[PDB]
């Protein structure tokens, strides 16, 4: 019923707040990571996600494009003090 | 027997099963419509993760129900 | 052959069609296809008519590939 959908908003919500779950910024998905480093790539759309900053890893031009995105490492500067790899 | 899964932020898609119809039975039928491999699938109904072996009828999953799909990727 | 095509049809190595339900093998490797017979394009990976019904690039119907940089499917390589 309406019960079992608002469990189920409840239990997304909760998983968004905890950080073990975020929207593909580019088409809305729910996604989770399983282990591994701080980046996945989202398997409908193939765009990288920075884990670490809970956000897109690139700008529009995909991979390379620094005009967006969480841009570890433009002059330096790693995208989050406790990233170790997003890619 | 018809069932909803929730993908995309205001997008679902429609499936044809049974009340028996194992979990892992319903994410190979959401393989063959989507394209997402059954390891990367999590479904959830009613706040709870569906475990590949119960059935439909273990969770009172009933006809116009929805669920809620999420991916479970590996990180690079 | 004629037994073998009704085989290919429920294993989806064939589908029909979209716009004149004739039927079309499967082109290895490709996720596109011009119907040989009313050359309309199928987009084989989501086994749907690629376009609707104003041709090349009306997405008021097909698959959609790319609007919103969203492919029409996840193992769409390129289905034009
Ligand atoms: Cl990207
Ligand atoms: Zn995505
Ligand atoms: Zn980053
Ligand atoms: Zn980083
Ligand atoms: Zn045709
Ligand atoms: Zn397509
Ligand atoms: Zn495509």
């Amino acid at each position: 019923p309406d019960v079992a959908a608002r469990q189920t908003t409840e239990m997304l919500k909760v998983m968004l707040q905890q950080g073990e779950a975020m929207r593909c910024p580019q088409c809305q998905i729910v996604v989770q990571k399983k282990d591994g480093a701080d980046w996945i790539r989202c398997t409908v759309c193939h765009t990288e996600i920075c884990w670490v900053t809970k956000g897109p890893r690139w700008g529009p031009g995909g991979p390379g494009d620094t005009s967006g995105g969480c841009r570890c490492r433009v002059n330096g500067i790693p995208c989050h003090p406790s990233c170790q790899n997003c890619h | 027997m018809q069932i909803f899964v929730k993908t995309l932020t205001g997008k679902t898609i429609t499936l044809e099963v049974e009340p028996s119809d194992t979990i892992e039975n319903v994410k190979a039928k959401i393989q063959d419509k989507e394209g997402i491999p059954p390891d990367q699938q999590r479904l959830i109904f009613a706040g709870k993760q569906l475990e590949d072996g119960r059935t439909l009828s273990d969770y009172n999953i009933q006809k116009e129900s929805t669920l809620h799909l999420v991916l479970r990727l590996r990180g690079g």
